[PDB]
């Protein structure tokens, strides 16, 4: 009877549908958002920076590998 | 006067905190999160249902009750 459920690092709640593995954790596909505007990537692409998510523009606005 | 079912939390590890504002608790402790300031570290003012209070890494416990309950 070992555990068997991911937990959204956003609300620390047991996820149960589509999980997002980021920050070396798991996030509700609905709570995984940019770390600057909070825009969830339900079905979009996200960007990571310093260990934090960022939209395509905020990530870049924040850095953009440049 | 402050223990409504909002964010109850079950410990995941028997942590040890013995200071003025530190929370020492054995695993399996229902802690009533009194407050969750940022301050800087990330600790929370959580009372222990065992009837005690102290700061504790909000990552050493999980949350069961929640406010935003949509559907
Ligand atoms: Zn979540
Ligand atoms: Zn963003």
């Amino acid at each position: 009877g070992s555990m068997g459920v991911p937990i959204c690092g956003a609300c620390r709640r047991p996820i149960e549908g589509r999980v997002v593995n980021a920050m070396g954790k798991q996030w509700h596909v609905e709570h995984f958002v940019c770390a600057k505007c909070e825009k969830p990537f339900l079905g979009h692409r996200h960007y990571e920076r310093k260990g934090l998510a960022y939209c395509e523009t905020h990530y870049n606005q924040l850095f953009g590998d440049v | 006067q402050g223990s409504r079912v909002l964010h109850v939390v079950q410990t995941l590890y028997p942590f040890s905190s013995v200071t003025e504002e530190e929370l020492n608790f054995e695993k399996g402790e229902t802690m009533e999160v009194i407050e969750k300031p940022e301050n800087d570290p990330e600790w929370w003012k959580c009372k222990n249902a065992r009837g005690q209070v102290g700061l504790v890494p909000k990552n050493y416990v999980v949350v069961l009750s929640d406010g935003p309950a949509l559907h």
